[PDB]
């Protein structure tokens, strides 16, 4: 009896979905199908820099008076950008539902990009990037994306290269804004104490104006810097995509893999439009580097060859307990709702997820794992003291067993 | 002794043709220098089987197909070709003992070789004068191999005497002096 997420797309193309909950606090967001994948290397940081500029004032609400409004009701304002999606979300009370929607309308259209601000946000972005290098796992995952999707718009980062950041102007931004902010590529998602008819009327009142070959590459990239205390290594293979159901099975396998040797093991299934990265990013000391790998590759081949029913049942329980991702909290659900409408075109209910989980057994798990892991060329990204990290022949030979 | 040879080497690792410290660029051996050794084994087997199955007597002597006659001496006595360089040296020195000693030194001069290195560069990749001296050394080693074959008569003898003098003078004298000159050219000496 999962609460349905009623959806009401506009003629402009603005899908308006919402799910009501007891919480008297509601989270409302706008999702846009626009990321670094839609950028063409001349505007590689346009989405990030617009995400910085989007809260610095609009035409109707000039400057900090705008954020004074979102202080006045005590609401929280957040935004994020990925390689495929951009989100602007507000967590507020239920009774403040209209003005929040109106605020979101300004943020998506009628936004004002001040030239003064552009220089200030350039120094912010430039500096952050100049210090972003500090976060290793971000460096390793960016390296993995670059070496796995070389020559494609999926290699380039969300932030872009410092070059573009410095070389960006209002008009360029205006373009990205006027090009990738179309109404049919937009979802107004609401979760929590909201009524769907009131939210649909508010979307009709404001926001009714919005205008109406991906390739994986196996490659060894190695950023060696021996002064760092720890090494971060990510190994991935090509993922299926958003719409392919065996993702669910792969999620179970990821669960079964879990994390057993050197510290900081983990597993990811990053999905983009009919592509993705499925793999693991461990981080460790000089010696463990290899074994962990060796360790890690063995587990993958075990999931390709010797999966039993007990670990499959454990992975199914871990995945179901992971449906808590949906939970009931306004934010997470809203977020989930946001993607559902952008990626699948519909909100998949938790009962359908439970059905797709319970149809997974050990035989189809090792079949799908052999389809996606066995004898595949991986993408490897290492950063730190990575001399004992094995080169591409040893990893590629560890991607299969002679028995 | 080859096992001891391999041990005394792994303690230090193999050298590279540039002669520099290759610690920044090292790779595994299983997939990179194993298939390379397998290919070299295949090529060496090709040369060995075309030596056996097609020209089985181009390197041996025909007179070894006669039985050993103590009464009959052959008109010309040789060892097999790889002893020739030494044979030449032995024949060159007039004194019997001298010949034996020089002969031994011929092989031993090599052992003496690590104490004659006077250059600040390990390899000859960046050392052209000592490269020229090295190829002259290979040249008169081939000359000594030829002379051994030739019988005792003019002018094979003189060549043998010179070739031996040039061999010992290039290994003993000319290469360290050339290495000093090469260090002087790079503003090192
Ligand atoms: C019984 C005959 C010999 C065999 C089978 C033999 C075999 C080998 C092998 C397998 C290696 C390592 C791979 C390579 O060759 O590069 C090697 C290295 C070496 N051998 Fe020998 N060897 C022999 C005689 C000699 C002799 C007589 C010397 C000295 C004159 C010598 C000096 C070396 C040196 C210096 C290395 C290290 C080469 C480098 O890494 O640059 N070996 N040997």
């Amino acid at each position: 009896s999962v609460p349905e997420t009623q959806v009401s797309i506009l003629d402009n193309g603005l899908r308006v979905a919402s799910e009501q909950s007891s919480h008297a606090t509601c989270t409302v967001g706008v999702w846009i199908d626009a990321g670094s994948r839609y950028e063409t290397e001349k505007n590689n940081g346009a989405g990030y820099f617009l995400e910085h500029l989007a809260f610095k004032g609009t035409k109707n609400r000039p400057g900090n008076a705008l954020e004074k409004e979102v202080e006045s009701i005590g609401a929280h304002l957040n935004a994020y950008s990925t390689r495929e999606h951009t989100a602007y979300l507000i967590k507020a009370l239920s009774k403040d539902l209209p003005k929040v929607v109106e605020l979101l309308a300004d943020i998506v259209q009628n936004s004002s990009l001040e030239d003064s601000q552009i220089e200030k946000e350039r120094d912010v972005i430039l500096r952050e990037m100049q210090e972003n290098d500090a976060s290793m796992q971000n460096v390793v995952f960016d390296y993995l994306h670059a070496t796995a999707f070389q020559g494609t718009p999926l290699a380039q980062a969300v932030e872009g290269p410092s070059e573009n950041v410095r070389r960006l102007s209002r008009t360029d931004l205006t373009d990205y804004l006027n090009r990738h902010y179309k109404a049919p590529r937009m979802v107004l998602a609401a979760a929590g104490g909201v009524e769907h008819q009131q939210l649909l009327d508010l979307a009709q009142k404001h926001l009714s104006s919005v205008s109406r070959p991906c390739r994986f590459t196996g490659s060894e990239i190695r950023h060696r810097d021996d002064a760092l205390p720890l090494a971060h290594v990510a190994i991935a293979v090509e993922g299926p995509g958003w719409a392919n159901p065996d993702n669910v099975t792969l999620q179970v396998a990821n669960a079964i893999i879990g994390h057993y040797l050197c510290q900081s093991f983990q597993t990811f299934n990053i999905s983009y439009s009919d592509t993705g990265l499925l793999g693991a990013h461990f981080v460790c000391d000089a010696m463990s580097i290899d074994d962990m790998v060796f360790f890690l590759q063995g587990q993958w081949m075990r999931l390709c060859t010797s999966a039993t029913e007990s670990e499959v049942t454990r992975g199914k329980n871990i995945l179901r307990n992971a449906l808590v991702s949906h939970l009931d909290g306004t934010t997470p659900v809203c977020e989930d709702i946001g993607r559902s409408l952008l990626t699948y075109g519909r909100r998949i209910p938790l009962a359908e997820w439970e059905s797709r989980i319970q149809e997974v057994d050990a035989q189809m798990l090792r079949d799908i794992c052999s389809k996606y892991f066995y004898d595949q060329c991986p993408a490897v990204a290492g950063y730190g003291p990575i001399e004992q990290l094995p080169d591409y022949n040893r990893i590629r030979s560890g991607m299969f067993w002679l028995r | 002794l080859a096992i001891v040879h391999l041990l005394f080497l792994h303690e230090t690792g193999s050298n590279n043709p540039t002669g520099l410290n290759s610690d920044a660029d090292k790779i595994p051996f299983h997939p990179y220098y194993t298939i390379k050794d397998i290919l070299g084994i295949l090529i060496m087997f090709l040369i060995l089987m075309t030596l056996v199955l097609f020209f089985p007597d181009m390197l041996g002597d025909p007179d070894n197909y006669m039985p050993a006659n103590p009464l009959n001496t052959p008109p010309h006595i040789k060892p097999e070709w790889y002893f020739l360089f030494a044979y030449a040296i032995l024949r060159s020195i007039p004194n019997k003992l001298g010949g034996v000693l020089a002969l031994i030194l011929s092989i031993l001069i090599l052992a003496l070789m690590p104490f004659l290195h006077t250059s600040k560069q390990r390899s000859l990749m960046f050392r052209p004068i000592t490269q020229i001296l090295y190829w002259i050394l290979v040249a008169n080693l081939l000359i000594l191999t030829w002379i051994g074959g030739q019988p005792v008569e003019h002018p094979f003898i003189i060549i043998g005497q010179l070739a031996s003098i040039s061999y010992f003078s290039i290994i003993l004298i000319l290469m360290p002096i050339s290495g000093i000159i090469e260090d002087k050219m790079l503003k090192l000496y």
